[PDB]
């Protein structure tokens, strides 16, 4: 009856160091219909075995979910988060920028 | 501890 | 009448079931039905099946509706199956309303012209609360209902005339809200009417 | 102010079976319990060490409370469809938030007990813990039923007693983490934007009480304008991250300072590139 689009942040749990295994996070928050599709990508391809937090919500009733997977960052490989939601005219792909 | 079980809306 | 005539259906110890208690819905017939189906219609339709039991005089199945919850309240009909695999059902029994009670505060119940009355005198029972129940239900020891009288001195009340007093009885009263007619308040304090 | 908050979500899925029911509990910014109706053999599960030893009776009755609340929500969603004259074809969402604030003197400061339907306020227990606020005429039916049931008196005894007493117990058993603030690890990075300008990014990482303030200053003066700031985000291990950035003329970098305020720092931190 009221819908809200997700905010998205792609980032790592620990500061990136190529070679050192780490965790790639996709944080989706602020969205209202909890039905949401979130995929992590490596070089455009879907990573399987991605896990996520338990659904909870904020003061305005909007939902938040952390999606994450173990990865080892490198120089060549590109990582992204792809999100789909009823509120999005098309899936939103946010690239991992190791500086944000 | 959970807020128990409430009445239905 | 044929083997497709309707069976009977009753509640033990009765159809008004306190929250979280159990009731037994019994279907029975002199027809030796091999199976019975109990159907609850409406918002939470369900269907239960029991093999038939045959004692002297009656073929029965005892359906226990346990931990009384609001999704178990409603209208029940039941059926006998002349057959075993695909069911070949009889006519449905008369419907039976199973209500859950104890969900709201008890109403007050009073006798307008006094509760101990001479034979012949007319008597009105009145169900009143300050909760805004839509409907009131009066039961002599089970289902008679009247609509609530909207905000007068703030109480909601419904009056049941009992007519000229013949035998008397013990009366209780329950309130209810229009959208969930099978979900009732606590029983009022029971009122004994004496016809002397 | 310490707090305990529970969050319940039920989502109907027409045709795809019974509604999905999910509930989680927090002390402050620490999740400690979880229940998901889609898990295999669902039950309440611990998510913090300091409820793992509460024993099997504790965990069994929490599990039964969850399962009854999941089915109570199914009736509530069906009622709400009726109230709004909605078909059985749409998906719908009922959310319930309930909890406790203690404050320094540690008895109840504020109670919370409130609901949303399809993302909109539906009904809320008022700050007085005896009366309700209905958002529309459908929720006025719920209000009328809850006044007749004397529901506010059950919520209130939970908020003033149970909720406060168990929060105090969780704070004691988990004092080693719930009451020891974990300070941010901080550093400033420098990203050239051109030849005449660069981005200074001040970073706070791995801090636990999620509340934090990062202020960039120029010669001590708060740089309100021109400071990009991200939403505090979970690191995934129970700690949090946040950065604040500012665009500076290359050459003047060292008259910029980052002021970090956080419960795990005795004094606020001033740092520079």
């Amino acid at each position: 009856m009221i819908q809200r689009t997700p905010k998205i942040q792609v980032y790592s749990r620990h500061p990136a160091e190529n070679g050192k295994s780490n965790f790639l996070n996709c944080y989706v928050s602020g969205f209202h219909p909890s039905d949401i599709e979130v995929d992590l990508l490596k070089n455009g391809e879907r990573i399987e075995k991605v896990e996520h937090s338990d659904l909870s919500f904020s003061k305005d009733w909007s939902f938040y979910l952390l999606y994450y997977t173990e990865f080892t960052p490198t120089e060549k490989d590109e990582y992204a988060c792809r999100v789909n939601h009823v509120t999005l005219s098309q899936p939103k792909i946010v690239k991992w920028d190791r500086d944000m | 501890l959970n807020p128990s079980v409430a009445a239905t809306l | 009448e044929g083997v497709h005539r309707k069976p009977s259906l009753l509640a033990h110890p009765g159809p008004l079931v306190k929250s979280e208690e159990t009731v037994i819905l019994q279907c029975w017939s002199d027809v030796r039905f091999e199976h019975f189906l109990l159907h609850r219609e409406g918002k939470y339709k369900d269907t239960l099946h029991l093999i038939g039991e045959h004692h002297d005089g009656v073929s029965k199945a005892n359906f226990s509706i346990g931990p009384m919850m609001q999704d178990l309240a409603g209208t029940y009909r039941c059926y006998g199956s002349v057959t075993h695999s695909p069911y070949q059902l009889s006519a449905p029994s008369d419907p039976l309303d199973i209500v859950i009670t104890g969900l709201y505060e008890k109403p007050s119940l009073s006798a307008q012209p006094g509760p101990t009355v001479l034979a012949g005198e007319s008597v009105t029972l009145s169900c009143s609360s300050r909760s805004s129940y839509d409907m009131y239900h009066l039961s002599r020891e089970h289902e008679r209902r009247f609509s609530a009288g909207p905000k007068v001195n703030g109480t909601f009340q419904a009056d049941f005339p009992l007519g000229p007093a013949t035998h008397g009885g013990t009366y209780r009263c329950f309130g209810s809200f229009r959208d969930s007619p099978y979900e009732w308040s606590n029983s009022s304090d029971p009122l004994l009417v004496s016809v002397t | 102010s310490h707090s305990m908050k529970y969050f319940f979500t039920s989502v109907s899925r027409p045709g795809r079976g019974e509604p999905r029911f999910i509930s989680v509990g927090y002390v402050d910014d620490t999740q400690f319990v979880r229940f998901d109706s889609d898990a295999a053999s669902p039950r309440g599960e611990p998510r913090a060490p300091w409820v793992e030893q509460e024993g099997p009776e504790y965990w069994d009755r929490e599990t039964q409370k969850y399962k009854r609340q999941a089915q109570t929500d199914r009736v509530s969603l069906r009622n709400l469809r009726g109230y709004y004259n909605q078909s059985e074809a749409g998906s719908h969402t009922l959310q319930w938030m309930c909890g406790c604030d203690l404050g320094p003197d540690g008895r109840l400061l504020r109670g919370y007990d409130q609901y949303a339907y399809d993302g909109k306020d539906y009904i809320a227990l008022n700050e007085d813990l005896r009366s309700w606020t209905a958002a529309d005429t459908a929720a006025q039916i719920t209000q009328r039923k809850w006044e007749a049931a004397r529901e506010a008196e059950q919520r209130r005894a939970y908020l003033e007693g149970t909720c406060v007493e168990w929060l105090r117990r969780y704070l004691e058993n988990g004092k080693e983490t719930l009451q020891r603030a974990e300070h941010p690890k901080t550093h400033v990075t420098h990203h050239p934007v051109s030849d005449h300008e660069a981005t200074l990014r001040c970073w706070a990482l791995g801090f636990y009480p999620a509340e934090i303030t990062l202020t960039w200053q120029w010669d001590g003066e708060d740089q309100t304008q021109d400071t990009e700031l991200v939403e505090t985000r979970p690191a995934g291990d129970g700690t949090f991250q946040k950065w604040a950035a500012v665009m500076v003329p290359s050459g003047e970098e060292q008259r910029y300072t980052c002021h970090v305020q956080h419960e795990g720092l005795p004094e606020p931190l001033t740092l520079r590139w």
